[PDB]
């Protein structure tokens, strides 16, 4: 799908030091439905694809001025407040473990050693699998279900829209003969409009003049109606097609998978005349729940924080009592 | 001939006036509050903004006993130190291993964003009131500016205009006011020598080019750290820095009648309070004589479209017989309706359209075109709601 | 009142006592305001202040 | 969970572009007047105004 | 919007959807291609805690 | 100026790992007046100076023992809780725009490749031009007054108290 | 302007109904039932056959 599709130069509004750039890292999208904490981030360069359409997993491909160009893929990195674990890399596409930010970097270092970088703000704070905040995955543990992005490059169900791009202006094209315009096509195929009269519009391949024109009433653009881009809204529509447009599949789908485990605990207590009397002591919040075993359940619940006396009534139906992740107490009246 | 009337005195309201000059045709004028300005007397007592600590190099002196003197600086703290023993990369700065004493010197100035940013204390009395403002005179719009105390006479196409004196004194000014930029602020801000730490006034300046200011920051001297030369010290933040986010909003936001707080100078604009009386004193040549004017007989009127709101939501069609062509004044002659038409040509026997307000739902009103009377009956709808958005 | 981030609400008469009341309103919150014979002036945030007048 | 679908905008160069009503969920349409958008290589509209 | 049913489809397999989430396009920067705009969080997210 | 002027050594509290020292890049005064969050940060060396005093901005001299030495602008370098970014440099001078932080540190390489700090407490969280919190700057947008330190090389408003110094 | 009526609950009847908001010209608006659907939810307990 690569020998149809081409990385690109887009808008970024922090290329470094709060300065907005035509970047050939843009960012275009972070989606981060994986409930295991996985960003799915996708960006105006094509990763793991050479100039010449051939995949390479060590090489990358980003918008050089007018024609693509090469660069290392051991170059590029991913940061929030500090630097993220990459885990898949393929195309528009890359999949990273980030720890707590406010912003999301992706950067590349170039064939010159230039560095690119591009800066949006993005609050990323993922949510706890499960009932414990721990940093490192285990081998074993509670099975619980979870959303990923697949490390896997096979695009087959996710996709995005394509279309053809776009000019790349260049006022260099344009120059003042005595008090005309003169535009110069260097052997390429240039988009011209003047707002001037006679042929002040064209497609043109060969060199053109605008007598009793004026430079900067003039607009001139490089172009390539050859190659189909992501339908990026950082770059405009193309003017002559309509809602011309196509469509490609995209690597790492996001898909319910399982994510490691825990478990939980209970307790005991003292009894009255159809009465429960339970000494709680929490090493975390643990939800306590309650419910009569008749008609009439009253079911009530609340999250124990610390060391909490609790006074319940056993009615004669029976009284069954859930304490946190521990299979439910049940009570009964002598 | 002089017409006198009185208005409201809230800006952005066309008003209807009638002038009925004895033996001449009605003439309709329509008066929009252009501007009324109450421009106070300032007297600068000082201006405040943002502190800065002055710490030249110690005085060590080794082998002997400095000496403090008493220096008239703001917040001056002098402190000398006894036993000190100050290393240098080389070193010891001393040649004495005991008798050394360091004298730690310090001031407090006005910091180099007091020409930039500031707040100035003013006293504020006796506010002198001015005026204009828009009536539609003989088909064209004119401007009168005038000071509203009711003997300044502007004369404005040999119209003679005498505005005010004001039915309501209140500004919304105090004795005593702050400016900071475009906004003004009703304080009693502390007087010059009485400025608390870390509040408004914690350095005073008598004026912005003053060299000797006035400050109230807690600046206490430490005594050095072993072998260090250095000036430890201990000290309200920025009084102005904390007025500036603590101030709330400022008079353009508060002030009671709609008054609008203007800078460069300090001035109340179209205050929302009290009424405003009108004189004009009209030409002679301005008026047309009943005879001279054109009779109005057969009149009939029919509202086709009402809605009862703020804005012109009537619409009137009055048919009539004029004795000759010319100009007509429309004026209500019912205080519940309001019409937006001041003056129409008439031709003969032909029918004119009018565009009215009200806020009644069953609104009958009178139309007098030129010196003849005519009965509108309508029935208004509501509008989108009641309360209205327009004056 | 549906506010997508802290905004300020200030309001005034628009006579001889304008009695100046403002709060910064931080979720969905109705406001009932009496509207005088003289005016009232409403501002919503950074928007242009609102006037009202009774029928 | 809901997702924003935004294709790339439509810049008429030297013209205004229509907003027409198109039945899906959301639709938001809007035409800006006096824009003048620069790519890599300069002006992407031959007009300045 | 930012409650249970912001988004509603009659299936899952539904190409249609209902949509009430306050999508309001803004003006873009000068000399700059792009589509800003303003827009409830998700109700589904918010139903599940 | 330069020509009358010298680069000095000056207590800083912490030269690195919490130990003082006599320091060729001591830190004098911050200052936190901009509202646009400039930083004007006052040192002990001169940037943009050689010691045969002539103008070079690859160049910085600061106090090496006795004698001032020079030193690449290249390894110049200020930080809060991250890296900072400078915005401009000029003899004791340097703007800078810092993220976060309560602390900030400036230092430098010498001749000799050994790198030389100093860090001082200073509570950096500067308050919101307007109302909306935004990284980066816009090319467009509503013109809000604020204050900066402007980039321009020239002296001619502001001062400093100069003497003699020391043995 | 907000119009309420009520018509029978019959297909195939044009109604005339008369909006009258006041100060605007009377309006007669027509209205005939289109369909009115009550799809109740199924449960399949066996099929026959």
């Amino acid at each position: 799908v690569y020998k149809a599709t081409r990385p690109y130069l887009a808008h970024c509004p922090d290329c470094g030091e709060g300065h907005s750039c035509h970047s050939p890292v843009a960012l275009e999208r972070i989606r981060n439905e994986a409930t295991d904490g996985t960003l799915k981030i996708q960006v105006s360069l094509q990763i793991g694809i050479k100039t010449d359409d051939s995949h390479d997993w060590t090489k990358l491909r980003y918008m050089d001025n007018h024609m693509p160009a090469d660069a290392e893929r051991a170059g590029l990195f991913v940061r929030t407040s500090a630097p993220c674990t990459i885990t898949g890399t393929m195309g528009h596409f890359i999949l990273a473990r980030c720890p707590k930010g406010e912003t999301l970097t992706v950067g590349f270092t170039d064939s010159r050693k230039i560095s690119h970088s591009c800066t949006h703000p993005f609050h990323h704070d993922p949510p706890v699998i499960g009932r414990e905040k721990f940093h490192s995955r285990p081998q074993h543990g509670k099975e619980l279900p979870c959303s990923t992005y697949v490390q896997s490059t096979a695009a087959t169900t996710e996709e995005i829209e394509v279309h053809m791009p776009p000019d790349t202006p260049d006022r260099t094209l344009m120059s003042q003969q005595s008090g005309n315009v003169k535009i110069t096509v260097n052997g390429q195929t240039v988009r011209y409009k003047c707002n001037c009269g006679g042929s002040n519009e064209g497609l043109t391949t060969t060199d053109k003049v605008i007598n009793n024109c004026k430079v900067d009433q003039c607009h001139a653009a490089v172009t390539n109606h050859k190659k189909w881009q992501y339908n990026s809204p950082l770059v405009p529509r193309n003017a002559e097609l309509g809602d011309r447009k196509g469509k490609i599949h995209i690597p790492f789908p996001l898909a319910n998978v399982t994510c490691r485990v825990p478990k939980a605990r209970n307790p005991t207590v003292t009894y009255g005349k159809n009465q429960v009397i339970m000494l709680l002591y929490p090493d975390h919040p643990t939800l306590l729940s309650y419910r009569n075993m008749g008609e009439e359940p009253n079911y009530q619940e609340e999250w124990v924080m610390h060391k909490k006396e609790v006074v319940l009534t056993v009615p004669t139906e029976g009284l069954e009592v859930t304490w946190g992740n521990n299979e439910p107490y049940k009570y009964w009246p002598q | 001939y002089e017409h006198v009337t009185v208005i409201p005195n809230t800006v952005g309201v066309p008003y209807k006036t009638l002038v009925n000059r004895p033996g001449y045709s009605p003439m309709v004028l329509e008066m929009e509050l252009l501007s009324v300005t109450l421009e106070p007397t300032l007297s600068l007592d000082y201006i405040t903004c943002e502190y800065k600590t002055v710490i030249p190099s110690p005085y060590v002196k080794c082998c002997g006993t400095a000496e403090c003197k008493d220096k008239n600086l703001p917040d001056y703290s002098c402190k000398v130190f006894t036993g000190v023993y100050p290393f240098m990369w080389g070193g010891a700065y001393c040649f004495c291993d005991a008798e050394n004493t360091q004298l730690s010197e310090a001031h407090v100035e006005k910091s180099e964003s007091c020409k930039t940013e500031f707040a100035s204390a003013y006293r504020a009395h006796t506010a002198s009131a001015s005026a204009k403002l828009r009536v539609l005179y003989q088909g064209n719009n004119i401007t009168v500016t005038a000071y509203a105390n009711g003997d300044h006479a502007v004369t404005v196409k040999d119209a003679k205009f005498i505005v005010g004196p004001m039915s309501s004194a209140w500004t919304p000014f105090d004795n005593k006011i702050v400016v900071y930029k475009g906004d003004v602020y009703n304080m009693d801000y502390p007087p010059f020598g009485a400025g608390r730490p870390g509040q408004f006034g914690d350095i005073q300046s008598r004026t912005p080019e003053s060299k000797d200011v006035y400050a109230n920051t807690q600046l206490v001297l430490q005594r050095p750290a072993a072998g260090t030369v250095h000036v430890p010290y201990s000290q309200a933040p920025s009084g102005f820095k904390y007025w500036l986010k603590e101030r709330g909003a400022s008079l353009q936001h508060t002030a009671p009648f709609g008054c609008q707080i203007a800078t460069n100078p300090v001035r109340a604009v179209n205050c929302a309070v009290g009424n405003m009386p009108i004189s004009i004193d009209i030409p002679e040549a301005a008026f047309t004589r009943v005879v001279d004017a054109p009779s109005l007989t057969d009149m009939s009127c029919e509202v086709p479209a009402c809605t009862h709101s703020s804005d012109f939501g009537g619409v009137a069609i009055i048919k009539y017989a004029a004795s000759k062509k010319g100009k007509c004044a429309v004026h209500s002659m019912t205080n519940a309706v309001t019409i937006r038409e001041a003056e129409i040509e008439v031709e003969g026997n032909s029918q004119l359209q009018i565009s009215f307000s009200t806020a009644l739902a069953s609104a009958e009103f009178r139309v007098q075109v030129c010196s003849t009377q005519v009965h509108c009956a309508a029935e208004c709808h509501p509008p989108k709601d009641h309360i209205v958005n327009y004056p």
